[PDB]
RNA sequence: UACCUGGUUGAUCCUGCCAGUAGCAUAUGCUUGUCUCAAAGAUUAAGCCAUGCAUGUCUAAGUACGCACGGCCGGUACAGUGAAACUGCGAAUGGCUCAUUAAAUCAGUUAUGGUUCCUUUGGUCGCUCGACUUGGAUAACUGUGGUAAUUCUAGAGCUAAUACAUGCCGACGGGCGCUGACCCCCUUCGCGGGGGGGAUGCGUGCAUUUAUCAGUGGUGACUCUAGAUAACCUCGGGCCGAUCGCACGCCCGGCGGCGACGACCCAUUCGAACGUCUGCCCUAUCAACUUUCGAUGGUAGUCGCCGUGCCUACCAUGGUGACCACGGGUGACGGGGAAUCAGGGUUCGAUUCCGGAGAGGGAGCCUGAGAAACGGCUACCACAUCCAAGGAAGGCAGCAGGCGCGCAAAUU
RNA sequence: UAAAGUUGCUGCAGUUAAAAAGCUCGUAGUUGGAUCUUGGGAGCGGCCGUCCCCUGCUCGGCGCCGGCCCGAAGCGUUUACUUUGAAAAAAUUAGAGUGUUCAAAGCAGGCCGCCUGGAUACCGCAGCUAGGAAUAAUGGAAUAGGACCGCGGUUCUAUUUUGUUG
RNA sequence: CGCUACUACCGAUUGGAUGGUUUAGUGAGGCCCUCGGAUCGGCCCCGCCGGGGUGCCCUGGCGGAGCGCUGA
């Protein structure tokens, strides 16, 4: 199911190995009154980026943005648009920044077009900055 | 020298940069230690901030933990068998964080021995022609017998560790990077992780 | 810089020190201590520009060489000593004891206290440690590292010292209707009761805080200093009081004293 | 101050530009009595540089046997002024310039729960259970020298430490974890059950490194702080003081005041570094670019002060773009700002404040808390200086000043 | 730089002066019809003008015989907009005071030891914060996996509870 | 078409000059690792005699070499 990597994967700090005679899960409180899901508690995955189950602490800025991409693994493309103003022409122009941000596989079901919250941290890829905090499902898409 | 820049490299659209300064100090690489198992030959190198900083180059021994029961012992390094990262770093037999070594057995066999007082490793048809620890298996009081009887009680050790026991070769897990802090400190592998790296180095193996 | 810098420029230097433009190109460089580079108030500067006592910078080297001056109860030798907020400068040959207390005006004052006033001192604590076997530090706003403090302070409570001994005597707890020196920011220098305290999980904490005149305003929590319990301070205030009359106030009281005196 | 005016025609009304008009900031002409401020080799050549100077430093308190000076109650060493030399600290600031640099730099804005930090300030500094002061070099000095030459140094005779080293006594009498001889008390016909004392030995403080167990104080949130267990302890070696000065006293030799210096670690300060959001000029006769010499991710390492393709190995095929990516240009260091300006705007900002970068071009490193330092070192390339031809020495985009360049810029 | 409404957002032009693609489709871009809270209760001044009100669910204090009146932390569509607040180096600019002999400047000064000053404003955007909810986007229940109701069941589980120990 | 003058354009010349980036080959110099070992020690040894204790021992000045050990 999982352990497909050459090294074995396990969170640090549970231990796995005690004498006997299911593996406890670490995780955390996020903060900001996010509420950490169920899929983070009761599954089985294993992510040192994730902002719940992780060695990864959200500080600073928490932004939005509409997912786009969702091609690389563990972690998607959003797209943030906004409206720059020009005060000479008195207007604004539409201007957007698409960043990459980490997606914690406990988002099990995430679909292009959801409005997802996301969380400043340590920069945990060379343009990674940004854990998903929560998804906001997309206008209607209730099927 | 060899730089450790974030400026020397393409940006995400994959634009080159034009560099605006020289390489920096701070923006530091420091040759590989590449630590081998020999006699322990440890050069301190001086870091920023006038702190020191241990290149192990051969390390032998190392503070390993066999956390079933809470027992550490410093053990021989005999051989590293598997490492994730790279597969040419186990001909050359290179400690680094996260290798898989076999290691002694002889330190816990003891702690066990003493501590539980049952025969462990030890194939079956021999004895022990010192007659120590075949003295240190009998011989207690009233009340300390039943102490070790009680221990006694609830004393199985998996057949996984039975096994390597009686070979007298651990699989040992390094944790602390030899390169950085010149110790190589580590865990025994034990349940799944032991049954995962034991898979692969029978798929290595072939 | 490929290292610290040691020089301040005259221009570059905080205007709370109200050093002038024309005598020099650089002022003096506060030397590391309890207070901020732009928090703090240099020896030199409290003792030739603000007091007068001398003429130049040599003077000040001269009087602090003879072990005459003492910040908060030891004897200091350096003229660009970071003396800060709520600090005591005991001048002892004159018989003077002064208390770094912000002016309505973002300035530190001359503020004259009496010998039994300068035996104590007033400290924000920063942070609540707990050292190497259970041992509890309080941190303070001067970097005091008071170690067995009493439980109940926690972070943005105060804690009166005496300066003889290092030991704290009593606390202000950071409670609603105590009053409140703001020591950073547009507000600088206000004293009044603090109304409300509003939370921000991650960004910062902002206090409303009324005055003697019902006049209201806000501030970051950080820049906020608790000077008694209810309405009644543990230190003496400076006339104006903290109250912060308006320019058009000022001018009708300024006008109305020069016009009468004469 | 929200302003126009002359010029196409035979004459007219227009479009429309040319020319006038007023600043401003560079040059230059002619003229110049007083007085107050004041820019001033930026534009061209970040071109080359003769000479001089620009970073040194001693308190009562690291080290004084230079008679270089100098007092007399000297034998219980050392009066005091003290060149030199060792040691410590500084030399990473300041100053100069604008070549590079176009999401870079920089600005506002956050973060460091992802790091380092000489100094300062306040903590810590008999927390560890195991000599009333140790070792032998070296410099100044003395004395023999070598080379044409340098802030070149060699050999020999001495002799200091807060240099380099090595290291104990005390607190110290015992606690606490195991160990575990021995021994006590109760129930049972007894074995058995069940509860206390305990010789000996092994460890134990903080820091380092690993693994585990429980959940004092704190945050919005730690895999935080603290606690406990098991250990480990880099011979290129964390701390636990072989240091110095003032006034000196009380006590049948012990004990003490006020400092200076040093120190592990914590906090604080000064910072520095790497990240967050947002913001930049012209260009499409630059439309697709980036990628098995890393491009975007994932896993595990290496390295690093730490976070991270920073760098490996193995997987995945991503990443950016008409919302202008990628490439090119810039007489582009960025900003605070400056000039004009009714309202909008337009232009400039080499230049005293902040931030960045560089020291002829690249590159590499030593020492240190801090440098990829150039008034440090090592090469190469360029240019250039002494020379007895064997070699040695260099870096004014520091202050003066010279040459060159120029329309263009001051005193060795 | 203004003059230049001769680069035009304010604010220019395009029948004939220079200028509308030959015509249509068309994806980004840009702009998009109407429509979803109104009538009142209360007081002051001389029918009119300003003022107070048209969401609920742990702990306390104007208290009363578990409830009600009231306050505090939290939960309570998303923005844009506007208003306020926090914060943002000085120098410069605006600007307060002050006879540098005036002024540019300066940050000083003024009283027969004392009395004062060294203000204040501005600081585009983006980020933080609390009012307002017109305007402009945006959301829902339409095979009902729609509400708000109390009910029947199931799985895991803080533990309040059997003198103390299973 | 012709005269005069000016300004760009084209192009035979595998043109020429200042640069910059780079495939390939060589590669100074530092740094790291690794083998080094010139040189300088200190030590155990017996050859030599005391002081003191009692042939033996604690030691004090003079040289030797197995270079024996380990250190820089």
């Amino acid at each position: 199911d999982i352990q497909t990597e050459r090294a074995y994967q396990k969170q640090p700090t549970i231990f796995q190995n005690k004498k006997r005679v299911k593996l406890p899960r670490y995780y955390k409180n996020i903060g900001l009154g996010f509420k950490t899901p169920k899929e983070a508690i009761e599954g089985t995955y294993i992510d040192k980026k994730c902002p719940f189950t992780g060695n990864v602490s959200i500080r600073g800025r928490i932004l939005s943005g509409v997912v786009t991409k969702m091609k690389m693994q563990r972690t998607i493309v959003i797209r943030r648009d906004y409206l720059h103003y020009i005060r000479k022409y008195n207007r604004f122009e539409k201007r957007h920044k698409n960043m990459s941000v980490h997606l914690s596989p406990c988002f099990r079901d995430v679909q292009i077009g959801d409005i997802v919250t996301v969380g400043e941290c340590r920069p945990l890829s060379k343009t990674v900055r940004f854990n998903v905090l929560k998804v906001t499902k997309a206008a209607g898409t209730k099927k | 020298g060899i730089s450790r820049d974030n400026w020397h490299k393409r940006r995400k659209t994959g634009g080159k940069r034009k560099p605006y300064h020289k390489k920096r100090k701070y923006e530091l690489g420091r040759p590989a230690a590449n630590t081998k198992i020999g006699p322990r030959r440890i050069h301190t190198v001086r870091v920023r901030g006038g702190n020191k900083k241990y290149r192990a180059l051969r390390l032998d021994v190392g503070n390993f933990s066999w956390g079933s029961e809470c027992c550490t012992r410093k053990t021989r390094i005999i051989d590293v068998v598997y490492n994730a990262s790279n597969n040419e770093l186990v001909r050359t037999k290179t400690l680094v964080k996260n290798c898989i070594v076999l290691i002694d057995s002889t330190p816990y066999r003891q702690w066990y021995e003493s501590h539980y007082a049952l025969p462990l490793g030890r194939k079956k048809g021999a004895k022990l022609t010192p007659e120590e620890e075949e003295i240190l298996n009998k011989k207690r009081s009233k009340k300390i017998q039943k102490k070790y009887d009680e221990r006694k009680k609830n004393a199985k050790i998996s057949s996984l560790l039975e096994e390597q026991f009686q070979q007298g070769k651990l699989l040992a897990c390094i944790a602390s990077r030899p390169g950085q802090c010149g110790r190589a400190d580590g865990y025994v592998l034990e349940g799944k992780e032991l049954e995962f790296y034991l898979r692969k180095i029978k798929a290595r193996k072939g | 810089a490929r290292g610290p810098k040691k020089h301040l420029k005259r221009v570059a230097a905080p205007k709370h020190w109200m050093l002038d433009k024309l005598t020099s190109v650089f002022a003096p460089r506060p030397s590391t201590g309890p207070h901020k580079l732009r928090e703090c108030l240099p020896l030199i500067i409290f003792l030739r520009n603000k007091l007068k006592y001398a003429l130049t910078g040599d003077e000040v080297k001269k009087i602090c060489m003879q072990r005459f001056i003492k910040i908060d109860g030891k004897v200091r030798a350096d003229i660009t000593y970071p003396a800060g907020f709520m600090d005591v400068i005991s001048i002892d040959k004159t018989g003077e004891n002064f208390r770094l207390i912000y002016d309505t005006k973002g300035r530190f004052a001359v503020h004259r206290i009496t010998p039994e006033e300068a035996k104590y001192k007033l400290c924000k604590v920063r942070k609540i440690f707990v050292g190497t076997k259970g041992i509890p530090h309080l941190v303070t706003h001067d970097a005091r590292t008071i170690r067995y403090p009493d439980p109940l302070i926690k972070m943005n409570d105060t804690i009166q010292i005496d300066l003889e001994t290092g030991k704290i005597t009593d606390f202000i707890k950071f409670d609603t209707g105590n009053l409140c020196m703001v020591t950073g920011g547009a507000n600088l220098g206000r004293i009044g009761v603090i109304t409300n305290r509003e939370r921000h999980p991650g960004s910062f904490d902002v206090v409303h805080v009324k005055d003697a005149n019902g006049n209201s305003f806000a501030t970051r929590l950080s820049n906020i200093f608790v000077i008694g319990k209810g309405n009644k301070p543990w230190i003496s205030l400076p006339r104006g009081k903290g109250i912060r009359l308006t320019i058009a106030e000022e001018r009708d009281k300024r006008l109305a004293a020069k016009q009468s005196s004469g």
